[PDB]
């Protein structure tokens, strides 16, 4: 038994109607059921008897669908509601679910806050220094930054992350770390890391030099 | 109320045993689902127990590996993994609904995290992070942590306002590091305190640190 579930991924700004379909691989009657999971908490039950809902749920969400076709409609769309949605089949003696949709909000470009954080005296006579570039509240996620060392620019050193969109200004924040060692650190002087985006319209750099 | 119990780190191939303790009254009708979900998948259904007798369903993943238990009067109910892959790297869940007879209402907990590799136990090296006109940023960097998960609330919940923390990245060196930060305000000299607020669950390693320039 397999629910096909689509889309896979799908953005829209607050007010929107949002439609995520679940097609069954076979007759399920109406034994489906919709949760929410958003990033690092368990799932939340949305639906059940396919329209049936949920108590604490509000009357913006709403399901419909019987046989092998079912949908789940978000008639206006909130900031907090972005999360993961899953169908799940309960018609016999096990539960096949659905393969997520992942639900994120569009919102008129932020400019990214830059800032620029020296390795600690600490993290130094450990032997491997590590610098962070950190870029703050902005939308969409695509950011370059490049790191700099004594004007050279550095590659296959850095690696980043990105955090989930932000329940309330809906906007992401970048981190990017840059790794060397002691006395490759000590043995330079200058480093920056240059960052673009599509907010920013020149490319902002921050800097520092390891001593002042 | 559900709350998983028994998770950590297990080599592969041997194995683990994970508890799910409910709270209330007890039914016969009632049962047990366990759910689990990869690091950055979708949910997979793995089995349930049915208290009314000797029914239980697993799932062709796990058919013939994982054996579910319960005792009534404690009301909790097992799940002992063996013969563990990698493939089975996951935060595992038990949960209950009304809509099928398992539970009063639709119960999770808040998942306990197994990880299957070799790799051993290791507890987090923290490092400040210097702000030195302008909101400023701050911020306590974790690195060399195995395995996840880890966590942090600045001043112990006192100032949790606009705190971004950052998904796990894993070093190729095979040690998790992530980092955490709060915009304060510009010239914010002399604060109260900024206290690391992080703990280790694998390895009791609950670290404080200072933020100043």
């Amino acid at each position: 038994i397999q629910m096909t579930q689509s889309p896979s991924t799908l953005s829209a700004s607050v007010g929107d109607r949002v439609t995520i379909t679940c097609r069954a691989s076979q007759f399920i009657s109406r034994w489906l059921a919709w949760y929410q999971q958003k990033p690092g908490k368990a799932p939340k039950l949305l639906i059940y008897k396919a329209s049936s809902l949920e108590s604490g749920v509000p009357s913006r969400f709403s399901g419909s669908g019987s046989e092998t076709h079912f949908t789940l409609t978000i008639s206006s769309l909130q900031p907090d509601d972005v999360a993961t949605y899953y169908c799940q089949e309960y018609t016999s003696y096990g539960r096949t679910f659905g393969q997520g949709t992942k639900v994120e909000i569009k919102r008129t470009v932020a400019a990214p806050s830059v800032f620029i954080f020296p390795p600690s005296d600490e993290q130094l006579k450990s032997g491997t220094a590590s610098v962070v570039c950190l870029l703050n509240n902005f939308y969409p996620r695509e950011a370059k930054v490049q790191w700099k060392v004594d004007n050279a620019l550095q590659s296959g050193n850095s690696q980043e992350s990105v955090t989930e969109q932000d329940s309330k200004d809906s906007t992401y924040s970048l981190s990017s770390t840059l790794t060397l060692s002691k006395a490759d650190y000590e043995k330079h002087k200058v480093y920056a890391c240059e960052v673009t985006h599509q907010g920013l319209s020149s490319p902002v750099t921050k800097s520092f030099n390891r001593g002042e | 109320k559900l709350v998983e119990s028994g998770g950590g780190v297990v080599q592969p191939g041997r194995s683990l045993r994970l508890s799910c303790e409910a709270s209330g009254f007890i039914f016969s009708t009632y049962g047990m689902h366990w759910v689990r979900q990869a690091p950055g998948k979708g949910l997979e259904w793995v089995a349930v127990i049915w208290f009314d007798g000797s029914n239980i369903y697993y799932a062709d993943s796990v058919k013939g590996r994982f054996t579910i238990s319960r005792d009534n009067s404690k009301n909790t109910v097992f799940m002992q993994m063996d013969s563990l892959r990698a493939e089975d790297t996951a935060v595992y869940y038990c949960h209950r609904n009304f809509y099928d007879g398992s539970g009063p209402f639709d119960y999770w907990g808040q998942g306990t995290l197994v990880t299957v590799s070799s790799a051993s136990t290791k507890g987090p090296s923290v490092f400040p992070l210097a702000p030195s006109g302008g909101t400023a940023a701050l911020g306590c960097l974790v690195k060399d942590y195995f395995p996840e998960p880890v966590t942090v609330s600045w001043n112990s919940g006192a100032l949790t306002s606009g705190v971004h923390t950052f998904p796990a990245v894993l070093q190729s060196s095979g040690l998790y590091s992530l980092s955490s930060v709060v915009t304060v305000p510009s010239s914010s000299l002399g604060t109260q305190t900024y206290i690391c607020n992080v703990n280790h669950k694998p390895s009791n390693t609950k670290v404080d640190k200072k933020v100043e320039p």
